[PDB]
RNA sequence: UUUUUUUUUUUUUUUUU
RNA sequence: UAUUGUGUUAGCAUGGUUUCGAGAACA
RNA sequence: CGUAGCUGUAGAUGAAUGCUAAUUAUAGAGUAU
RNA sequence: UUUUUUUUUUUUUUU
RNA sequence: GGAAGCUGGAAGACGGAAUCGUUAUUAAGCGCCAGGUAGUCCUGGACACUGAAUCC
RNA sequence: UAGACUAGCGUUGGAGCACAUUGUUUCAUUCGAUAGUCCACGCUCAAUCUUACCAUAC
């Protein structure tokens, strides 16, 4: 079991941009093609960290 | 080229130290006196807390 | 060069991790033993030595003067720990002035 | 009541002579150590022999003459706007003696080696 | 709503790049003392363009909890805002701040 | 020291510590 | 430790193969470093004093990223002299 | 004439920093506020993992303590508790293994400390009805 | 908001010859890609000279005392051409120069007639390359020991505090 | 799954997991452990300033690839680490 | 206090006794410093062995004083590092504004020579 | 208070050799 | 021991914190 | 500490302080009249 | 103090 | 950018009308520095002395 | 029953910062309008950085 921790900052924008992802709609194809790639996988699950 | 002695070294060298503890070096009274720095654990060192004189 | 350094927040991306697996590690190794003994071992086995040869050492003391006795790091631990062995052991008059044993 | 050196009548400008008695500010030992530049320079022994016209003393009365006395001397009096409070200026007449006795200069009362001091 | 938490402030370009000064100077600061003692020693004085970009006066006070360049004190290291939410939240109280007095 | 008050200042300071400063204007 | 350590290996010369007929009585009296002098501790620095003794001082961090740090190359130099100087 | 009531004034206002006996406080409020966010966040975490797998959870410590020591020295029967795990966080403060033997850190042989699993007196304490910054994962929402 | 430096509103050394920067029928620079550095472009050149023996006797004593003289006054040169442009002589000829890749800055202009002289001494220059290969080897030992450095004390250092010393 | 920790003294050394990279998880560190390791250097005993320095080219010059090693002064990235080697020999 | 009746009848205690003059330890610590440090002690080698500028060609290169030239110029330049070595060709006078480096971009020049000699005849010579 | 590891231009970033 | 874009339209008339301007606190 | 007290000058019909061929200090760089 | 001095006063302290 | 020497014939003795407000160690004068992380203000913050009158 | 009156006392000039008319490839986006979140605005200090602007190019 890992669990790395994470600013504390990024995790209420991390629910603010999957709340709006499958319920709202967004506009833009940037903003999707973006936003797939850091609020859609668990911080802990991710292969690379910085 | 030259190879000159530091005056720092230079009274190293010249230095009658004690033998041992029994041995009085001076002959004369004096009072040593330094600050010593305590407290709960702190995250920096806390500066001026080095000083040493003598009096007599 | 240091005083300037002092500023703004330090790194977030450096801290460690609650990891599961070193956890149970910790735990396990808390309980060690302490067999250090760095300064018994030295004594231990040592006192027999000073014995087997305790005929060899006993005049040692006679042909050397008490004013020659000026390296009492080598000579005065000699001495103590003989009489520890030898409680009695007049070698001659004179005797220490109970000030370096 | 506006007398000079306050209360304590301080004095921060002058220097005292351990033989003979005479004391001048520290504006005159300019003038002096130039004037006598044969003395000094006959006693340790082009680039060397640059302030040669400066020993004239009908030149240093002259306005090019006026400028380069002023210019040796900053004036440490005169510091910065922040130096307030404890951070005041002190007697300058430390490094001043020591160069004053250094370099063997005559008195002007009488002929002596160094024997110049603080006071 | 939800104040700032104070521990990690957000994103700032001006900000890092304030701190990339620091590093450079630190470590050219041996550098600034030897250009000024072959001058001093010649008795000639000269510009020295090298320490323009590595200079110790490019760096400025600048907000942690923020980003602004002005208003920034030595003691607090905080804006304006910065020291009223820090007060407001109970943190300065072990460290001997009694508000009562003006 | 811009106005009269405060450059007045230093002149009189200087005048304390065994020093003759002019006076005069300013 | 360092008591027992001189007193030790001093024995080795003291044993024989009354009195010592004053012959051999230096022997075991120069194999220690109370009466021996300080210049060949070190070939790099001949000179009589230059080193001093270590403190019992605890150092180190009580946790953190660095927690097995202890001291740096160039600080151990320092941790067993009696002060610094400039003529390397 | 009051003197107590005046107390402190020279060195308020006539003095400077670094001529004064008054000691800095940012330095240590950088490290204590940033220490306080950690145990928040994987404080409950870290309970909610170990409680995961009530049972067969003493196999793994057991097994672990025969290669580091090799023989079990807490060994203990079948009809007697072995150990209680605590939930415990590492140490993040660069503190200084000082000389006090009346400190509570100087003496700690392990990077790991305990964590309390209830607090009744709140170390954060508002002044006023503002909540704490950083204690809203989910985001709001309006009337609209 | 003043300038950084006063420098820049100064003219530097002389360039001998005057070519106008800013080009109008320059042509298209070709290769000097991989280097990125000293770009090749031609231009025209403007060549400029000041002969001081046709002024007049006011004008030529007061000339001849700054430049022929200890150390040089007001530049060695007169001001602006206000009425000395009669004796001046100007002779057009094309030249060209090279410029900077990113800084695009000037270096030096050269005639066209020293141009041809390069060609005709090519087979002068390219032997005198081999004699600096023959010294090549020989600064390559003596330039190599070119840092001072602090001898090391540490020997992969002792513990020498009293003991040990007889494990010495 | 988890390499030992045998320090000195204690039996915990938070240093070296971070100099491994095994605790922190970053696989640029993984990487460079391996690299400085074999060019026999010490760095076990480096400065937490340095270690990242070096770090930082590595990582650098592999996404862009070995054609950048432009340094101020005309300094290659060759005499960094021959430079580092004499300070700590193995 | 000391007593001088105990180290007269030992040599061990004699010589920490005895303070050897400067002289002596200073003339130890030559050979050890240079045994230690045998690859440093050089700093400028480029001394007067071979005269600093230029010494296969001196004079009347680049001063724009008669019509052609008489020689070439050829010498080394030091590099930022003070370890690398390369030539060089371009000399203007003294200063050398313009450096072209080594025989990579002379090598250009060449190549180039043949088409800016028939580009410039029509470029503005005509005009 | 103690003096040395090796070394070619008038052309030392100003002169028609 | 640096590390998750935007110092851009849009705040009086929908806004969270802070605050200037006017008015009030009694049984 | 400043206007002090005290005490010399002209019991000011004329005390305005900016303009500048030119130096003092900080700074890597504040220059030209 | 009739062989004594030869003089203005500040914003923490004789715990 | 700050200050200083020398030099000095920059524009002013207009108006007893009028607009900004002070609840007395208030008002009116004069003097000092603490911070602004090299210098760098006539404003703001902050301390001390002389300190009158009116129907408020 | 404040302002209104009764004392003291600062102004229609020459000077520092700032707003504005007139210049600008760039001369800092701006507040508030008449008793003021208007002139040293978040200029508790602008000689490079602070600087958001224009030019130039990677």
């Amino acid at each position: 079991a890992k669990h790395r921790f994470f600013d504390p900052l990024f995790r209420r924008r991390r629910l603010s941009f999957l709340d709006r992802f499958a319920r709202e709609r967004i506009k833009g194809e940037k903003a999707r093609q973006l936003g797939a790639q850091l609020y859609v996988k668990h911080p802990d699950q991710k292969p690379v960290w910085p | 080229g030259r190879t000159f002695v530091t005056p720092l070294t230079k009274l190293q060298h010249q230095a009658a130290l004690p033998r041992s503890p029994l041995h009085a070096r001076f002959d004369f009274p004096h009072t040593v006196h330094y600050d010593v720095f305590w407290g709960p654990p702190q995250v920096e060192e806390e500066p001026n807390k080095s000083g040493c004189w003598v009096s007599f | 060069g240091r005083q300037m350094m002092k500023w703004y927040w330090p790194s977030k991306y450096m801290l460690q991790d609650v990891q599961m697996a070193q956890y149970f590690q910790m735990q396990a190794m808390r309980f060690a033993p302490r067999p250090a003994h760095v300064s018994l071992t030295t004594l231990s086995a040592t006192m027999e030595q000073c014995w087997k040869k305790r005929d060899a050492v006993r005049a040692f003391f006679q042909s050397i003067d008490e004013k020659v006795l000026r390296e009492n790091p080598t000579l005065q631990d000699l001495y103590g720990l003989y009489r520890t062995l030898c409680p009695d052991d007049p070698l001659r008059t004179p005797v220490d002035p109970a000030l370096w044993r | 009541a506006r007398r000079v050196g306050g209360i304590g009548r301080r004095c921060f400008l002058t220097l005292h002579c351990s033989a003979c008695s005479f004391f001048f500010q520290t504006s005159d030992a300019i003038k002096l150590i130039l004037t006598q530049q044969h003395h000094i320079l006959r006693k340790k022994g082009a680039s060397k022999f640059s302030l040669l016209p400066l020993a004239d003393a009908s030149l240093l009365l002259k306005r090019r003459g006026a400028l380069v006395l002023r210019s040796l001397h900053g004036d440490p009096l005169v510091g910065s706007r922040r130096q307030r409070g404890e951070f005041a200026p002190q007697a300058p007449t430390a490094e001043m003696a020591k160069m004053l006795n250094k370099s063997c200069v005559p008195c002007p009362r009488c002929k002596r080696e160094g024997r110049w001091e603080e006071g | 709503l939800n104040p700032p938490p104070i521990a990690f402030p957000s994103f700032n370009r001006r900000c890092q790049k304030d701190w990339l000064a620091r590093r450079a100077f630190a470590e050219n600061e041996v550098n600034g003392r030897i250009y000024k003692n072959v001058y001093q020693n010649l008795g000639f004085k000269g510009p020295i363009p090298i320490l323009n970009k590595v200079g110790q006066y490019r760096i400025r006070m600048r907000c942690i909890s923020g980003g602004y360049s002005r208003g920034i004190f030595r003691f607090t290291r905080m804006a304006r805002m910065g020291m009223l939410q820090l007060a407001r939240e109970g943190w300065l109280k072990k460290y001997g701040y009694r508000p009562g007095l003006f | 020291c811009m106005n009269k008050k405060n450059r007045l200042a230093l002149r009189k300071r200087r005048r304390r510590m065994g020093e003759r400063v002019s006076l005069r204007y300013r | 430790n360092q008591k027992v350590t001189a007193v030790q290996h001093a024995l080795r010369q003291i044993s024989l193969d009354p009195t010592m007929d004053a012959e051999k009585v230096e022997a075991v009296l120069s194999v220690l470093p109370e009466n021996f002098p300080s210049d060949a501790l070190h070939p790099h620095h001949p000179f009589r004093n230059h080193f001093g003794f270590e403190s019992s001082v605890p150092y180190g961090v009580v946790g953190s990223i660095s927690m097995g740090k202890g001291r740096k190359k160039i600080e151990k130099e320092l941790a067993r002299l009696r002060y610094p100087t400039l003529q390397r | 004439a009051f003197r107590y009531r005046r107390e402190g004034q020279f060195t308020k206002f006539r003095v400077h920093f670094d001529r004064s006996g008054f000691r800095p406080y940012i330095d240590e409020l950088k490290w204590e506020i940033m220490d306080w966010h950690y145990k928040r966040a994987m404080g409950p975490q870290m309970k909610k993992t170990l409680m995961s797998y009530q049972e067969g959870s003493e196999k793994l410590q057991y097994m672990h303590d025969l290669i580091a020591l090799g023989t079990a020295k807490a060994k203990f029967p079948h009809a007697t508790k072995r150990f209680f795990f605590v939930p415990a966080l590492p140490v993040t403060i660069p503190y200084r293994r000082s000389s006090n033997p009346f400190c509570l850190l100087s003496a700690n042989k392990t990077g790991w400390l305990q964590w309390s699993p209830k607090q009744r007196v709140p170390f954060p304490q508002p002044l006023g009805k503002r909540k704490v910054g950083g204690t809203d994962p989910q985001p709001p929402v309006f009337p609209k | 908001t003043r300038g950084f430096r006063w420098d820049l509103c100064q003219r530097g050394r002389r360039r001998w010859v005057h070519i106008n920067y800013p080009p109008r029928n320059r042509s298209t620079v070709q290769m000097l890609d991989e280097s990125h550095e000293k770009l090749v472009f031609v231009c025209n050149g403007y060549i400029d000279r000041l002969d001081p023996r046709l002024l007049p006797e006011r004008l030529r004593k007061r000339l001849e005392r700054n430049r022929k003289a200890a150390l040089t006054r007001f530049d060695g040169k007169l001001p602006w051409g206000q009425a000395v442009e009669s004796a001046i002589k100007r002779i057009h000829t094309p030249c060209l120069a090279f410029a900077q890749a990113h800084s695009h800055h000037l270096l030096e202009a050269f005639s066209m007639a020293e141009v041809l002289e390069i060609e005709k001494l090519i087979p002068e220059i390219r032997e005198a390359f081999k004699a600096s290969k023959a010294k090549l080897a020989e600064q390559e030992a003596q330039d190599k020991f070119t840092r001072h450095v602090s001898v090391d004390l540490v020997d992969l250092k002792e513990d020498p505090v009293s003991f040990p010393f007889t494990l010495k | 799954p988890e390499a030992p920790q045998p320090p000195a003294g204690l039996h915990w050394s938070w240093w070296e997991l971070y100099v491994k990279g095994v605790n922190p998880e970053y696989p640029p560190r993984q990487r460079m452990f391996a690299f400085l390791t074999a060019q026999g250097v010490d760095v076990l005993e480096m400065e937490i300033r340095e270690i990242e320095d070096v770090t930082r080219w590595l990582e650098m010059s592999n996404v862009y690839g070995e054609k950048f090693p432009r340094f101020p002064y005309d300094v290659t990235f060759q005499d960094k680490i021959e430079a580092l080697k004499e300070k700590y020999p193995l | 206090e000391e007593d001088d009746s105990v180290y007269r009848q030992f040599a061990c205690m004699r010589r920490v006794r005895e303070e050897p003059r400067l002289r002596t330890a200073l003339e130890s610590f030559k050979v050890a410093s240079k045994n230690a440090t045998k690859t440093r002690g050089r700093a400028w080698s480029v001394y007067e062995g071979w005269p600093p500028r230029s010494r296969v060609r001196v004079g009347d290169e680049y001063s724009k004083v008669g019509p052609l030239q008489r020689r070439a110029f050829v010498f080394n330049r030091v590099d930022g590092t003070g370890r690398r070595r390369e030539p060089t060709l371009a000399f203007c006078c003294g200063n050398k504004p313009v450096l072209l480096l080594s025989e990579a971009e002379f090598e250009a020049l060449v190549k180039k020579l043949p088409w800016i000699k028939h580009e410039m005849a029509e470029f503005k010579k005509l005009l």
